[PDB]
């Protein structure tokens, strides 16, 4: 054991001279002459109500038009953004959820929190639970529906899995992202998925398999929300260091770090624009920062919340922005 | 936790050979996708009021 | 064109109906030991998170409980932000297993995110202890702390958790109960108008 | 000058300090409504944050606007002519306006005693009632007011109601009636808030004091005249109560003071 325990750690130090012998040049050096982001003046086009407490989940819809949130009221309310309706409140069994999904189809919704077991809500027929799944050891952090059929969640048990309604039981978990999983994105190519815990560090992880390929790391803090570029081929990790960064899966290393001095505060949400050039971050100083994606201009700024925004997230069609802060409120931005 | 431990080895053994390609190529790959899609952004070019739903 | 509209409408009435309940919606956390005989107590109010609405004097309550699912993780700690007591339980009698309990209310009242919130401190178990006092000196274990007197004893203990606390956004309350003492919800009552008069009063002036 | 408001003994004073009096009426009401123009402003551009839309902040706000219109409205009810069909056109309007001003004071010192007396359900919304006995109690008794004695109004020395047929009485007695409870509220919160004052003495002063421009204890000194030094002390404690609501509710609140400094940040990041 002593052995093997000395010989793991010389197997990382070729694998942390690996990146340095793949690296060219910082991201900076390669584009320094990039066009100019521009001074996005964005303005509020829309400020949906209605929530009794602070919001810590929403996610949009693939239709581009509704979209779903939660709150420690223990509801869930599906609005329509183009007309600020509200469709569905979904009571729930427990009272302590920590997030929310939206199925593609649009037949489902996800919601867990505190509980071991996340709701998979029915949404076709008012709305009723189409199957509790059958738990984990901790509280689930973050869901994501992979298909109709499947279903990928983030536990506080440093464990990931895989779902299916069909079976009601985890297909494939995965283990090995020690300390507490709090956040998990899916790839727009729908094969791969990674996650960020208390471990300062995020790694990337293969559905057809239980196993994970990559291990992204140096936050100095504990990562809270994660985005994949439109392309399957980036990430924005924002932890309470108060500093996002991008990654790359073929260098295997981080390209640039978005930070700025007078930001302490730290991050909860992050999302990318459509076209990939903006970088929507969410802020625990009550703001909302954007960032050129491709640059690491700190350009765009959008504020407007009274307490800290927890979720984020930028609609399929890339029109708008959306924010849910603690406030109870949760207004789309474009 | 031998098992545990050689599950981690084994793991590094896994990603010890992780194919690669030039950062810089990765990076300038980014480059082509933010070029190529930016006309067709609804929030980095200021959407035509004409047929923006939140206008 | 129209049920989208009605739809909301009748929505927001159930939103708008129970927020006045939310509102006035009084939230304790619960924490505390197997000796602590919250079985116990809990059937009282009566007359792993578990859900407790009970009322007393025409006002609601929540005695959520975090059944030793105490959590190290930050973000956990804020999905009780919203509570505005700490319903604590040590056993008074179980003089070995104090170092411990000490020990948890340091965590607890001294996190930034719980901050805001009063702490309810109950030592339930007053009449075991009672024999205990001139009989096993807690001065044998706490050589800090005459030995054989109950008075002394009794305010040992409150001293140690008072003083354990860190810099006072809030008072910290005090109440030795039995298990089945019929005043334990009169002395939550007092505590809690008592808290959120001083939250109003800051308000206020 | 603003002491007639709670005459009830007609009593000559010295013309040499006749314009005594109406000068610090004068400057005393003239402040007290500019100062409250930035109150109500105030209350409106920070309503953007939470600390500030409540259900109380109504309570200041539609205080203030209805002390504000009094206020003014009774510089112009001096300089008219007295007498006049004007002068009785606009004097039902400042009976009006005052009782709706002393209706608010009560609404906030109803208020005060739901959120320190009896705190649990102190923040359950209540404006079905704040908003009819601040505006629709005034409104029946200056029908009935108006129909029992419309010729009182005017109809003597000044607009102000005469202090004849008892019509002193429509504003006077309800007054009291706001001091009393006001009074009443005042010393039990003062009881509760100086127990909390032991050893750890000048907070219970400040509790106090900035109760009292929306308690309305002030206007105790008007009807003490029956003698002149209490005039004196009532054109200076409610005259310039504009004054006090922006200096104790206003300018000096944490609260405000805290969305005040929130919306500079957002301005400034735009």
């Amino acid at each position: 054991l002593d052995q093997l325990r000395q010989e793991a750690e010389q197997l990382k130090n070729q694998i942390r001279d690996a990146r340095k012998a793949c690296a060219d040049a910082t991201l900076s050096q390669i584009t320094n002459n990039i066009d100019p982001v521009g001074r996005i003046q964005m303005r509020t086009r829309r400020t949906l109500r209605g929530h009794l407490a602070k919001i810590y989940a929403m996610h949009w819809g693939t239709d581009s038009r509704l979209l779903v949130s939660a709150s420690q009221d223990g509801k869930l309310i599906i609005w329509d953004s183009y007309t600020t309706n509200k469709v569905h409140a979904i009571p729930l069994r427990s009272s302590w959820v920590m997030t929310c999904a939206y199925a593609p189809s649009g037949n489902y919704v996800a919601c867990g929190g505190l509980d071991n077991i996340c709701s998979i809500y029915n949404l076709k027929t008012n709305v009723r639970v189409s199957r509790e799944l059958a738990g984990h050891t901790g509280y689930l952090s973050c869901c994501r529906f992979l298909d109709d059929n499947q279903i990928v969640t983030s536990s506080g048990d440093t464990t990931c899995a895989l779902w299916d309604i069909e079976t009601g039981q985890q297909t494939t978990t995965f283990t090995g992202h020690t300390g507490d999983v709090m956040s998990l994105s899916l790839a727009p190519d729908t094969r791969l998925f990674v996650s960020g815990a208390c471990d300062a560090s995020a790694k990337l992880w293969d559905v057809r398999e239980g196993m994970c390929r990559q291990t992204f790391t140096g936050h100095e803090s504990d990562i809270n929300a994660i985005c994949f570029f439109p392309n399957g081929n980036a990430f924005a990790t924002g932890s309470d260091d108060a500093t996002c960064r991008l990654f790359d899966l073929r260098a295997d290393q981080e390209l640039m770090t978005y930070s700025h001095d007078n930001i302490i505060c730290g991050i909860t949400s992050v999302s990318f624009s459509k076209s990939g050039r903006l970088l929507l971050a969410g802020y625990d100083d009550f703001n909302c920062n954007v960032w050129d994606a491709l640059k690491a201009d700190r350009a765009g700024v959008l504020a407007g919340h009274d307490n800290r925004v927890s979720c984020l997230g930028v609609t399929d069609d890339g029109m708008a922005v959306a924010t849910g802060s603690w406030d109870s409120f949760l207004k789309i931005w474009n | 936790s031998i098992a545990q431990a050689r599950k981690l080895v084994e793991q590094l053994k896994m990603e010890a050979n992780i194919d690669r390609i030039k950062v810089s190529k990765a990076a300038a790959d980014l480059m082509a996708y933010c070029e190529a899609h930016a006309k067709e952004d609804p929030l980095l070019t200021p959407v035509p009021a004409s047929e923006n739903p939140f206008r | 064109d129209k049920a989208a509209a009605e739809r909301s409408k009748e929505i927001d009435k159930c939103l708008s109906r129970e927020k006045t309940y939310v509102k006035r919606l009084v939230k304790i956390l619960l924490l505390g030991a197997d000796n602590s005989g919250k079985s116990t107590f809990l059937k009282q109010m009566r007359i792993g998170i578990h859900e407790y609405d009970f009322e007393i004097k025409n006002v609601p309550f929540k005695m959520v409980d975090v059944g030793g699912q105490r959590s190290e993780r930050k973000r956990w700690f804020e999905c009780f932000d919203s509570v505005t007591s700490i319903l604590f339980l040590v056993d008074s009698s179980d003089f070995n297993r104090l170092t411990e309990s000490l020990n948890d209310f340091e965590t607890i009242v001294n996190n930034r995110v719980f901050s805001n919130v009063s702490i309810i401190l109950f030592l339930n178990k007053t009449d075991l202890l009672e024999e205990k006092v001139q009989i096993v000196s807690i001065k044998d274990y706490f050589l800090e702390f005459d030995p054989h007197c109950l008075r002394d004893v009794q305010k040992f203990l409150v001293e140690c958790f008072r003083n354990k606390r860190r810099d006072q956004q809030k008072p910290l309350y005090h109440h030795f109960t039995t298990a089945i003492n019929t005043e334990n919800a009169r002395l939550i009552f007092r505590d809690v108008k008592d808290t959120i008069l001083h939250d109003n009063l800051k308000q206020l002036m | 000058n603003f002491a007639i408001l709670m005459q009830v003994v007609p009593l000559e004073l010295a013309r040499g300090h006749q314009v005594a009096l109406s000068s610090i009426s004068y400057v005393g009401c003239s402040l007290s409504v500019l100062c409250l123009v930035a109150t109500l402003v105030t209350f409106a551009v920070l309503s953007s944050v939470s600390t500030i839309r409540n259900q109380r902040y109504h309570i200041h706000a539609n205080l203030s606007f209805a002390v504000l219109v009094a206020q003014v409205l009774l510089l112009i009810s001096f300089r008219l002519e007295p007498g006049t069909t004007p002068c009785q056109v606009m004097a039902v309007l400042l009976h009006y306006f005052f009782l709706s001003a002393f209706a608010w004071m009560l609404v906030e010192g109803l208020h005060l005693y739901s959120m320190v007396i009896k705190v649990f359900g102190s923040e359950d919304s209540k404006h079905r009632y704040y908003y009819g006995m601040g505006w629709g109690f005034p409104l029946l008794i200056c029908i009935i007011s108006l129909s029992f004695a419309m010729d009182s109004y005017g109809t003597s020395n000044n607009c102000w109601l005469s202090l004849a047929s008892g019509a002193i009485w429509a504003f006077v007695a309800p007054a009291l009636f706001v001091i009393v409870v006001n009074i009443g509220i005042l010393i039990a919160v003062t009881r509760v808030i100086s127990q909390i004052s032991a050893d750890n003495f000048k907070l219970t002063a400040k509790a106090v004091a900035v109760l009292l421009p929306i308690l309305g204890t002030s206007w105790v000194f008007g009807v003490l005249a029956v003698a002149v030094v209490f005039q004196y002390m009532f054109a200076t404690l409610n005259s310039l109560q504009g004054l006090f609501i922006f200096l104790f509710h206003c300018l000096l609140n944490s609260e405000v003071r805290a969305a005040f400094k929130h919306k500079t940040k957002v301005w400034s990041l735009t």
